RNA sequence: GCCGGCUAAGAUCAAGUGUAGUAUCUGUUCUUAUCAGUUUAAUAUCUGAUUCCUCGAGGA
């Protein structure tokens, strides 16, 4: 029934060494590839042979239809290395709105430049309590392994056992949900002791 | 309401600046104004234009009453028996000497007005003496050729 | 802030008129023919207006308040 | 020695890429019928990611080239095809692009080009009527004294942008307007920048930074293009208004308005009566010879 | 130890620009005074609103761009370029004060269609073709509201009459510019 | 921490590397360069003595404003060096 | 937005998600009340004080 409204486009004809990344490559040229949304793997196809054997065929789906009649004057009729590649409107014969969002906003025209997530907790812990217990520093960096998990997604946490005032590092994968560690860390209390944290 | 007139019969190529050129020569009309209907987002034919002076606009009533304009009786004004597609030019007492030829009237008939404007709504009530002059309404008046718009009498309430 | 002659939502009357004035005078000081004008007008030697708006410099606009 | 020329163009080292654009150059400025427009269309569109070369000779001579390509082939296909591109790409694709349309309408009058860009603002959908303010932008920008025929063009698609909820709209629109104003001086199109301060001027009271610094550049380059008497104008009456918000803006206006020109200022202070206690008339220029 | 509002305008010379909020200033004699200056536009009048500039009413969806008419009327050579600087007109330009606010968007002749909807014949050559509200005047007299007005056949002559004008208002130096250019 | 140094200029003259080569040092823009920038003597010293002014890395190139900054009068300000506090 | 109203007109306090930046969503609550101080262009906000009716219960 759709005539037109086709983001589908057919390269006929290919070198038989084509990879996959010198494709999304030649395809990614002419404006963005659409990703299937469930996943990752842009919406590109390879067709192969009933072996390893390349046909020599590929198939890429686009965002919008103004990059497929852009591969269509750019791309016909020319030679890459060795080959002369043919580009024509795909054939066909025989979750949804929050990423078809994001890919939109991949063309946004928002404003740049600004400014352009590491958390330092201090007073938590004490030298001379691991000397005598071997395992109370890994408890109390489970603890705290625990306790920054619940604000976001820990990329890296480390314990200074030999530092005096106590200190740790959490660092993050956002800059909020470490400030969001730190406004819930700021005056709590963690083995008795008064710990204080601090934005890095 | 004394300084506007009302302007009744307006067909479709009538517009709003249209009839305040047409009414420049009688008088210094001030503003047009033309109630947009509902269901159509058109004119009804009836509008008011204001003007500056009463004497202009008794000028535009006395010059521009029973006017051909667009194909539509255009009049202006100071602003059982149904009778509909009657023209805004008659007055209550000219409607009364027009029914006199066909049968005897009861008493003073009454016209039906717009609660916005007040000139004209488009249909009338009139009562007759008995039964013989309704039916001679509704053989003659009925389908008659009036001043630019044709009239149609009917019975108000019939019982089968 | 460390412009001499800018404001803020603080400014008074009396310190937005004595800097217009002494902006004013040193105008007057700088452009020649404004200076010609003044002398002609009011029949003294250039030297002697220059003298008395400099002398009019201090305090232009009378005393502050309070 | 084209055909054999065009794949040296991805090299990598800068002395072969500068003088293989170089040599193009000179192609396209002097051989151009000896090759087809649509090898030109490719060589352009494969030109068009070299204005993000880290050096500057390799911008240069790209610049000169495209300029040459662009006055061989024609505005027609080459624009419609940078507009197709504009609307489909990453960021720096799509800067890349404006500065493309840029170059294209100064080689080839921006009469060629604006026509096409304002129907393109005519597309109901956001995201593309932002690339058109941002193509205007630059444009107004890169040609300067050039644009002294074009402002009363894009005025009424600046009055519509300005009255629009979208913030990148009316921020963009401002950058637009100063650019304009900074462009056009000494040049008497002081109309249509004052009906155009008449729409910025209410944005004074906005929160967001982008959108306010966007202002305060407008305002100071029609600070330049308008003249000072007219700021001052338009701040008198919130200098000294009862609410603290409004002089704040209006003190930042007008410190900004004092630190440029505060000699002319001068000549267009408002008069301002004695009091019983101080004397604020300036009595020297009430003489009359 | 603030004016009221009644008090502050007996005291100064212009009491209209007077407001609820400028008894409320540091030096209402000042605002005062400046708001009555010959020129400086006031403020943008949304400063004590709470609705962030932007009114979500009125019904804004409406077309998108209506370019101008020298938009519509290779892809054009300089014969175009011709017609697009002849055809270049000044659009409708504001004048210095007046500034844009979220509301102020929405807020004897006769002619050829009009009297050919309305069944009136052209003008002929020399003959009485008056309109049917020209014989009231012929009949009563000539209005009073527009005494210069002239009409065919009761103040003007039937040889005038031309086209679609049928009326014509009669009312009862040195006027070229210094330096133009030729 | 974006801070112009706003010092008086002398007599030094400043550069720019290779890849802020020819930028504008104060709007960032990259159209019509126009006026050679002057750098005061704290900035031009020593180890200092050949740097870019926006970013501090070797100067290969002269270092200008453009002519929008120009038609403003903002080349009449102090040291445009970026400071980092 | 529809023919003055139907609580989509505002503020706020906790948590989640995420960006270079702006942000997005859930629970909420919204004083239905008075006085004094702070404050606001004015609101706001904050700082303190303040036996009866009905059928063991509820409301004021
Ligand atoms: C929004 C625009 C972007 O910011 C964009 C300019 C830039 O941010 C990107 C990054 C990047 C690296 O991709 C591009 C940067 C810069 C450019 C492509 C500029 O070119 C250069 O750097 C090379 C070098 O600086 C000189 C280029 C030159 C002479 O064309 C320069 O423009 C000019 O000087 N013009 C343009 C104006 N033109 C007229 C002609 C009459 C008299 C002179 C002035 C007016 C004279 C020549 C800018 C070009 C590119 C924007
Ligand atoms: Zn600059
Ligand atoms: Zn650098
Ligand atoms: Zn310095």
């Amino acid at each position: 029934v759709e005539e037109d409204r086709n983001t589908n486009v057919y390269v006929s004809g290919l070198p038989p060494d084509i990879t996959v990344d010198e494709f999304i490559q030649l395809m990614s040229k002419f404006g963005i590839i659409m990703r299937d949304p469930q996943t990752e793997e842009f919406k590109v196809k390879l067709y192969k042979d009933n072996q390893g054997n390349l046909k020599g065929d590929g198939l890429c789906c686009y965002l919008k239809r103004e990059s497929v009649e852009l591969a269509l004057k750019l791309l016909d009729e020319d030679e890459i290395r060795g080959y002369k590649l043919h580009v024509e409107v795909a054939k066909f014969q025989l979750d949804y709105k929050k990423k078809l969002s994001m890919q939109q906003k991949q063309l946004d025209w928002r404003p740049e430049r600004r400014a352009g997530r590491v958390v330092i907790i201090k007073n938590m812990f004490h030298p001379m309590d691991f000397e005598d217990d071997p395992l109370v520093l890994n408890e109390i960096r489970e603890d705290l392994r625990v306790e920054c998990s619940k604000f976001g997604q820990i990329r890296k946490l480390l314990l200074f056992d030999r530092h005096p005032d106590g200190v740790a590092s959490v660092s993050f994968r956002d800059p909020e949900e470490a400030d969001y560690c730190i406004q819930t860390l700021d005056g709590r209390w963690f083995g008795g002791r008064q710990i204080t944290a601090q934005a890095w | 309401q004394d300084a506007t007139v009302y302007v009744g019969g307006l067909d479709e190529k009538v517009s709003e600046p249209l009839l305040w050129e047409l009414f420049l020569q009688a008088g210094p009309v001030v503003n047009t104004h033309m109630p947009k209907d509902r269901v159509t987002g058109q004119h009804q034919g009836y509008g008011f234009v204001e003007f500056l002076s009463e004497e202009d606009a008794d000028y535009a009533i006395k010059i521009m009453n029973m006017i051909k304009l667009y194909g539509k009786p255009i009049r202006v004004n100071k602003a059982n028996i149904f009778i509909g597609n009657l023209d805004p030019e008659i007055d209550e007492k000219l409607l009364y000497d027009t029914f006199s030829a066909f049968g005897v009237i009861l008493q003073t008939p009454k016209i039906m007005r717009d609660p916005d404007t007040g000139n004209s709504k488009g249909y009338a009530f009139i009562n007759f003496a008995s039964f013989d002059a309704s039916d001679a309404a509704i053989e003659a008046m009925n389908g008659q050729y009036l001043c630019n718009r044709p009239i149609t009498v009917s019975y108000a309430f019939k019982k089968d | 802030s460390k412009y001499i002659g800018t404001g803020h939502a603080d400014t008074t009357k009396w310190e937005w008129l004595v800097n217009q004035h002494r902006d004013s005078y040193c105008s007057y000081m700088g452009h020649f023919d404004l200076l010609n004008y003044f002398a002609i007008a009011e029949n003294e030697s250039k030297a002697r207006v220059r003298f008395n708006l400099m002398e009019k410099m201090l305090q232009p606009c009378g005393p502050p308040a309070d | 020695l084209l055909p054999r020329l065009t794949p040296i163009l991805k090299n990598r080292h800068e002395k072969v890429q500068e003088n293989c654009i170089d040599l193009v150059g000179r192609i396209a400025d002097r051989g151009a019928e000896y090759v087809s427009a649509r090898e030109w269309m490719r060589i352009c569109f494969e030109l068009l990611e070299l204005l993000k070369a880290h050096k500057k000779a390799i911008r240069r001579a790209t610049v000169n080239t495209f300029g040459y390509i662009a006055k061989a082939i024609g505005p027609h296909d080459v624009l419609a095809t940078l507009l197709n591109n504009l609307k489909v790409q990453e960021r720096q694709n799509r800067v890349c692009t404006t500065v493309a349309i840029a170059i294209v309408a100064e080689t080839c009058s921006p009469f060629t080009v604006l026509p096409a860009l304002m129907n393109e603002y005519r597309v109901p959908e956001l995201n593309v009527q932002n690339g058109v303010l941002k193509s205007l932008s630059f444009l107004f920008e890169y040609i300067g004294e050039m644009g002294k025929d074009y402002i009363y063009a894009v005025t009424p698609l600046l009055e519509d942008a300005l009255m629009d909820r979208d913030l990148v709209h009316r921020q963009t629109a401002s950058a637009v307007v100063q650019h304009m104003s900074l462009g056009v001086y000494g040049f008497g199109c002081e109309d249509s920048l004052n009906h155009l301060l008449n729409y910025v001027w209410p944005n004074v009271f906005e929160t967001s930074p982008h959108v306010i610094q966007a202002v305060m550049g407008a305002l100071e380059g029609l600070r330049v293009a308008i003249g000072p008497c007219r700021m001052l104008q338009y701040c008198l009456q919130g200098l000294f208004h009862p609410a603290r918000k409004v002089r704040d803006v209006y003190w930042k206006i007008y410190n900004s308005i004092y630190i440029g020109s505060q000699d002319a200022l001068i000549a267009h202070y408002p008069r301002i009566y004695n009091d019983d206690k101080n004397t604020y008339i300036r009595y020297e220029l009430d003489y009359i010879l | 130890n603030r004016f009221t509002v009644a008090e502050l305008k007996q005291l100064v010379a212009r009491p209209d620009v007077v407001e609820m909020h400028d008894v409320t200033a540091q030096d209402p004699k000042l605002l005062v005074h400046l708001k009555a200056t010959r020129n400086s536009v006031p403020v943008p009048r949304h400063w004590c609103f709470k609705r962030k500039y932007l009114q979500g009413k009125r019904g804004i969806e409406k077309p998108p761009f209506e370019l101008p008419d020298f938009i519509k009327r290779d892809i054009d050579y300089q014969k175009l370029h011709d017609a697009f600087f002849k055809w270049q007109t000044k659009p409708k330009l504001t004048i210095h004060g007046d500034l844009y606010y979220e509301g102020k968007e929405f807020e004897g002749d006769l002619s050829d269609e009009l009297r050919i909807s309305l069944g009136m014949p052209v003008g002929p050559n020399a003959h009485k073709v008056p309109p049917p509200w020209l014989i009231a005047m012929q009949r009563y007299g000539p209005p009073p509201s527009y005494p210069n007005l002239k009409i065919p056949g009761l103040n003007s002559p039937i040889p005038p009459l031309y086209g679609d004008v049928f009326g014509t208002n009669a009312a009862e130096i040195d006027r070229t510019p210094w330096g133009e250019l030729e | 921490d974006l801070i112009f140094c706003r010092k008086q200029a002398g007599v030094a003259i400043g550069r720019l590397c290779e890849k802020c080569d020819g930028k504008c040092v104060i709007c960032d823009s990259y159209v019509r360069p126009c006026t050679l920038v002057r750098i005061c003597d704290e900035c031009n010293y020593g180890s200092y003595q050949g740097r870019c002014v926006i970013c501090g890395g070797p100067g290969v190139s002269d270092a200008y404003y453009c002519k929008e900054c120009t038609i403003q009068e903002k080349d009449r300000d102090g040291c445009p060096k970026i400071v980092n506090l």
